[PDB]
């Protein structure tokens, strides 16, 4: 369960945590697709003071009510327009630059029944590529997932690999007219022909999906699309 | 009023080359700073370089700013491009006396493309490891100037291209994947070659 991915239904609340240490002001920025990052508010737990940016109703972002804790970032009455990446930020002590924390990605959907985990399939290299190039490209396809909160990795003989791999920079919409469309994502792993031809070598494509939690309820005829890992694997073959 | 505008939406440039990312701003502040950040797909916002309104052109490694104050123009040049320079670059404006918020532009995506010195364009068909009746098409080893055609069909999906780096072999290659759930799918006509 990753704190960087949050999925909520319209009308609920979501708490976003700040990974930066507070001494100074803590600023919160919202970054939506294709738009400029915008500060929403900033606060100081030491003075217990909160400054909202202009155009924001005071009931949208709650900061108090924490059982003896620092000021929090809790978004109330979520709508789809709250979807985006949220960053906390603070100025360096020498005020040289402003430091941003890791972004938390929030998706607010009209119905949690729109949430699906990926199906994963691994496609074995073409013999034509092996014979022509002495290399072997495996392809991993993750399909039918929503939201687009996945991390795809390749594992060879039990160890994650970091070379000979590339994954599409952006998932594509399988039904781009639906708005709530499920997504697809592909990835390649390329090895030498002789490594793929060894039957002892084990290849696994792993897709970490960030989905529903244990607090979530949901009600639909299928397995609860919780945060999970779905994989597909293939072994080497000499023929 | 404070405004920041990055008119370029997306740029592509080969490795080892340079790219200049433009930024035009409006400000009533007498002294200020321009900041450039690099935004990664992991959702990280990484500081690169700062330009002061009274300072000479800033320089930091492969990053340099061409600051034209009278034009309120503040272009970032990235030299000797690497594949890892692919990111979305943000220009931001901040006030110096009481450092407060940053006003951002919308960002400019940079895609760095490999120099395929010996292209070998080819389309291959790959079978599912568990089904064999399911398949995908792989377009690979083409040069970076190749324009991967987009799908002209609802039931046919074509990915963008990505570059992989076989680091133990000093070898990089482009590829794109096509697939469909229809028996009438030919890899040849998939990428419209």
């Amino acid at each position: 369960g990753r704190t960087k991915s949050v999925i909520r239904q319209t009308g609920s609340s979501a708490e976003i945590t700040c990974d930066l240490a507070e001494g100074g002001y803590i600023h919160w920025y919202l970054h939506q697709e294709g738009k400029a990052p915008q500060r929403l508010l900033y606060y100081d737990s030491y003075t217990s003071s909160v400054v909202l940016e202009s155009g924001i109703s005071p009931g949208k972002y709650d900061t108090y009510g924490s059982t003896r804790k620092n000021l929090r970032m809790i978004l109330r009455n979520l709508i789809e327009n709250d979807s985006g990446v949220y960053y906390c930020a603070t100025w360096d002590g020498d005020y040289y630059k402003k430091l941003f924390g890791s972004g938390t990605t929030l998706v607010v959907t009209e119905d949690l029944k729109n949430v699906f985990p990926p199906e994963v399939a691994v496609f074995e290299p073409s013999e034509a590529e092996i014979s022509h190039t002495q290399k072997a490209t495996l392809v991993c396809l993750a399909t039918g997932f929503y939201p687009d909160h996945v991390e795809l990795s390749w594992w060879v003989n039990g160890k994650e690999v970091h070379s000979g791999v590339c994954t599409d920079p952006q998932p594509l919409k399988e039904q781009p007219a639906l708005n709530d469309s499920r997504y697809a994502l592909s990835s390649r792993l390329r090895v030498s022909a002789t490594f793929w031809q060894n039957p002892r070598n084990h290849f696994r494509c792993q897709v970490q999906f960030y989905g529903l939690s244990e607090n979530d309820e949901w009600t639909q005829d299928r397995a609860k699309p919780v945060t999970q890992i779905v994989s597909a694997e293939a072994w080497g073959r000499a023929d | 009023a404070q405004k920041v505008t990055q008119a370029q939406s997306s740029v592509s440039m080969p490795v080892r080359k340079a790219v200049t990312l433009n930024c035009l701003y409006e400000t009533s502040w007498w002294s200020y700073y321009i900041f450039w950040y690099k935004q990664l797909p992991s959702k990280e916002m990484i500081f690169l370089i700062r330009q002061g309104s009274d300072e000479q052109n800033a320089k930091s490694g492969r990053y340099s700013v061409n600051f034209k104050k009278a034009a309120k123009s503040v272009a970032l040049t990235i030299s000797a491009l690497q594949l890892e320079d692919s990111a979305k670059y943000f220009c931001a404006l901040g006030e110096l006396r009481w450092p407060d918020k940053l006003i951002f532009g919308k960002g400019t995506r940079v895609t760095v493309e490999p120099n395929i010195q010996n292209p070998d364009p080819a389309v291959y068909q790959l079978r599912d490891s568990k089904s064999s009746d399911k398949s995908v098409c792989l377009f690979t080893d083409f040069d970076s100037q190749t324009n991967v055609s987009q799908s002209k069909d609802s039931d046919v999906y074509i990915t963008d291209k990505c570059v992989l780096d076989m680091r133990s072999m000093d070898f990089k290659s482009n590829s794109a994947v096509a697939w469909s759930n229809k028996s009438d799918f030919a890899c040849a006509n998939a990428f419209n070659n």
